[PDB]
RNA sequence: AAAGUUGCUGCAGUUAAAAAGCUCGUAGUUGGAUCU
RNA sequence: CAAGACGGACCAGAGCGAAAGCAUUUGCCAAGAAUGUUUUCAUUAAUCAAGAACGAAAGUCGGAGGUUCGAAGACGAUCCGUCGUAGUUCCGACCAUAAACGAUGCCGACCGGCGAUGCGGCGGCGUUAUUCCCAUGACCCGCCGGGCAGCUUCCGGGAAACCAAAGUCUUUGGGUUCCGGGGGGAGUAUGGUUGCAAAGCUGAAACUUAAAGGAAUUGACGGAAGGGCACCACCAGG
């Protein structure tokens, strides 16, 4: 299909945006 | 020519001293 | 599905389910009194007993082993205790 | 056969969470659990639990809320000196925000930021972000 | 009842010979098997009886 | 799972959350202890004296309503045999073995059952000796295996 | 160094290199719950 | 009448065994899993280097027996046929290798549905044992446990075939054993060791090469096969 080099790419920037956006919802709780 | 899936091909079975 | 109270099962479901498997395991045997034909006097005879259960005064036989629950002799009269 | 049971219980609570539960039972309990969890607890990762008491080791029925992604077990149990410990958090931990390394130290059961306030090192036991 | 009955005996019987060849074909694991099977699925009063039923006699 | 077998069997027994006793049990713990005595006199095993308490007299738990286990009651008095008896039962059991496979030298599964008793019976005798049950010079040998019985 | 092709962090072992014929079979490694 | 061999059909979607394997009746012998258990002991456990038991077939050394089949061999045809040696059968020693397969360590936990099957147990109306005079066997309904095997599934995983494990894996740690490191050289040389022998276990380097290998989807393609039509094709004729 596509290799795994940019799948191993979009899961780890895909998970990082998910940090960013729990860091932002947690940062807004303050 | 390629042969096709009707074509029989059977997979093949891997087995001095110092001084 | 997906929502459910597992600390709260209901008597069916915890019935159901193996002894060991339940919330809090309990045994499925009980302790049951037998009044022979014979006679008037109470034992209090295991249901799943393995050793033959003779009358401690008439000496007839009150149940006989099996696989699993005891067979009782008929014409014994039995309670269920506690 | 079964060795370290907080690995199971930890495996299991990851595994529910993971199909989208809201409750889960594990068994047995210990004071290792009991302790792991009122850590996750205390900064509102796995609710609310309760510990069904019968004569063998105890179960424990735990709440999920929705908030962890992925709570783990550290086997063996390295010894995390005070130093090594910042090494420690960015080999488990996705960010240096969130995420939690549990020491069990001569203090107690704590985490990572409690255990550099109160100065001491300990046995990591495992993480949850 | 009794037809509902027999059609539960026909059923199992069914199933027999269904999870037979369920089995056989589950031990094949050859590549060349599963290929062509998945092309084939992508391509994809009465005399006699009683007595003597004759002409000369019945 | 098993020790030696493939078998992994759930089936074991289950005491309940109650450990008092019931009301309507009237035997005191000395009657209990009694029987004890009587029953081991007769020559029996804790296990068989259990079982027997259990299905004719109603004691479901001697420990629950005595205090104590078989074994140590049996103790204290002195009515206690030098060699467990799970351990007495496997080298019964290695010697029937024995005198089968003496008898029949081509059993050749009996040779390997043999050799599953005697090793049951080496991980007994290190875990009894490690626990200073049996002395340290015991040790397990075939000829001495009938002596034993 | 890229290299996670020596892998403790951190690889693999159906079909690509690879799991021992099978089980009893000491040392070494690991070992349930519990005491403010 | 006799001798040796072998237990078909029943015979599976079966079962048992650690595996290799296991199918005539009857008796004896000693084991065994699962189930049942308000018995007992109370951590006694898991996994394997060393060392040891078993290990299809063929093979080697002593006997016995040699019906069928049959390596070799002698003949006749031109992968076959007639005869048949060693063997195939039994007992006692060795050898310890197979595609000895799930081309897939073992122990433990968690994670969908279904209705079938083997054993044990539990509850329950009914039909049967020529309405059985109570139980018992055979069926029927449901549940529980350990199994063998399926179908299904955006659980997830995988290069894909596919896998309820080959999942819970870059969000990377339950315990532990054996083992691979591009293709050849080469399971070769050498040494050690086991074996009566055949052989078994261990096992390189120099050198040489740019590949080796796994999975799946595919147009055209001289042709090939099934049919139909035609007295500018055929049969019988003019």
């Amino acid at each position: 299909v596509l290799p795994k080099k940019e799948k191993m790419k979009l899961r780890r920037e895909q998970w990082l945006q998910k940090i960013e956006a729990i860091k932002l919802a947690e940062q807004k709780h303050r | 020519h390629r042969p096709g899936p009707l074509k029989q091909q059977n997979k093949a079975h891997k087995g001095l001293s110092r001084v | 599905p997906l929502a459910k109270d597992l600390l709260h099962p209901s008597p069916e479901e915890e019935k159901r389910k193996h002894k060991k498997k339940r919330l809090v395991q309990s045994p499925n045997s009980y302790f049951m009194d037998v009044k022979c034909p014979g006679c008037y006097k109470i034992t209090t005879v295991f249901s799943h007993a393995q050793t033959v259960v003779l009358c401690v005064g008439c000496s007839t036989v009150l149940c006989q082993p099996t696989g699993g629950k005891a067979r009782l002799t008929e014409g014994c009269s039995f309670r269920r205790k506690q | 056969v079964r060795m370290n049971v907080l690995a199971d219980a930890l495996k299991s609570i990851n595994n529910a969470e993971k199909r989208g539960k809201r409750q889960v039972l594990i068994r047995p309990c210990s004071k290792v659990i009991v302790r792991f969890l009122t850590v996750m607890m205390k900064h509102g990762y796995i609710g609310e639990f309760e510990i069904i008491d019968d004569h063998r080791a105890g179960k424990i029925v735990v709440n999920l809320t929705g908030r962890l992604n992925k709570c783990g077990v550290i086997s063996p149990r390295f010894d995390v000196q005070l130093k090594d410990l910042e090494k420690w958090q960015n080999n488990l931990l996705p960010s240096r925000q969130f995420g939690f390394i549990v020491l069990t130290t001569s203090a107690g059961i704590m985490d990572h930021e409690e255990a550099r306030r109160k100065h001491t090192g300990g046995k990591i036991l495992g993480f949850f972000f | 009842a009794k037809m509902r009955r027999a059609e539960l005996q026909r059923a199992r019987a069914l199933q027999s010979y269904y999870e037979a060849k369920a089995r056989r074909e589950k031990k094949i694991k050859s590549k060349k098997y599963h290929k062509v099977v998945k092309k084939g699925k992508a391509k994809k009063t009465l005399p006699g009886w009683g007595e003597w039923g004759g002409v000369g006699l019945k | 799972g098993r020790m030696h077998a493939p078998g992994k069997g759930l089936s074991q027994s289950a005491l309940p959350y109650r450990r008092s006793v019931p009301t309507w049990l009237k035997l005191t713990s000395d009657d209990v202890k009694e029987q004890i005595y009587k029953l081991a006199k007769k020559g029996l095993t804790p296990s068989q004296i259990g079982v027997i308490l259990r299905d004719s007299h109603g004691v479901a738990q001697v420990r629950f309503v005595t205090g104590n286990k078989i074994l140590r009651i049996l103790k204290s008095k002195g009515l206690a045999p030098d060699l467990p008896e799970d351990l007495y039962h496997l080298i019964k059991k290695a010697v029937a073995v024995r005198k089968h496979l003496e008898r029949n030298r081509k059993d050749k599964d009996a040779k390997f059952r043999l050799i599953l008793i005697e090793s049951r019976i080496h991980r007994l005798a290190r875990y009894y000796k490690t626990k200073r049950v049996l002395p340290p010079n015991w040790k397990y040998e075939s000829s001495t295996a009938s002596a034993l019985v």
